[PDB]
């Protein structure tokens, strides 16, 4: 559920807004390429790695999946109530908020041209 | 695939690198959202649409889902050798392909800032 993935980002980081992170580096947002250019950009790297591994469950759509989760005072918790699919994505969303809560943003690399930046 | 998604677009759009189209309007190249900004964005809006109903299919992955398809003096065609998943895919493809030759390309449209173009 991209949804429920935007909250944990403001969960973690509430001074920003996803859009901050929906155009930044050579793997946020969604397609990645090239070096990861960042270590908050690598985190995005590494979530869509996690991705297309929830993505060998059966049926399992990481974007449109609807999990269970907490998010109580900054902290992330997923669920028990959730299946195979739901457990794996949600931990993919929650381990790439933590990620962003710990990496420095760079103004200087939101926005940039992927043609040359990423190839 | 991409890969042939991309090949397609090579052979409708000699003129342009593939490139041009990983991050144009807000859903070109990215994920999408927001409103469309002009008939090329919108092509693209349709791919994802098509995409995700291509998604309805069981095991069904667009982007790794490999099909068969000819490019010959511009001119696409998906094989009657696909079954349902890849026949629908490589149509996705086919369709937008076509739209992008015929779309406008806008420069002042490339890579902009999401955050206040899209919402
Ligand atoms: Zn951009």
């Amino acid at each position: 559920n991209t949804w429920q993935f935007k909250n944990m980002i403001s969960c973690t980081v509430p001074s920003r807004s996803w859009w901050d992170f929906a155009d930044y580096g050579c793997y946020c947002g969604r397609g990645g390429s090239g070096t990861p250019s960042d270590d908050l950009d690598r985190c995005c790297q590494t979530h869509d790695n996690c991705y297309n591994e929830a993505e060998k469950i059966s049926g399992c759509n990481p974007r449109f999946r609807t999990y269970s989760y907490a998010c109580t005072a900054g902290t992330l918790t997923c669920t028990g109530r959730n299946n195979a699919c739901a457990a794996s994505v949600c931990d993919c969303d929650r381990n790439a908020a933590i990620c962003f809560a710990g990496a420095p943003y760079n103004d200087s690399n939101y926005n940039i041209d992927l043609q040359a930046r990423c190839n | 695939n991409t890969y042939q998604f991309q090949n397609m677009i090579q052979c409708t759009v000699p003129k342009r690198s593939w490139r041009d189209f990983a991050d144009y309007g807000c859903y070109c190249g990215r994920g999408g959202s927001g409103t469309p900004i002009d008939d090329l964005d919108s092509c693209c809006q349709v791919h994802d649409n098509c995409y995700n109903s291509a998604r309805e299919q069981g095991g069904c992955r667009p982007k790794q889902k490999t099909y068969t398809y000819q490019c010959k003096a511009g001119g696409l065609s998906c094989s009657g050798a696909n079954n349902s998943c890849a026949a629908t895919t490589c149509d996705c493809d086919r369709l937008a392909a076509i739209c992008f030759a015929g779309a406008p390309y806008n420069d002042n449209n490339y890579n902009i800032d999401l955050k206040a173009r899209c919402q």
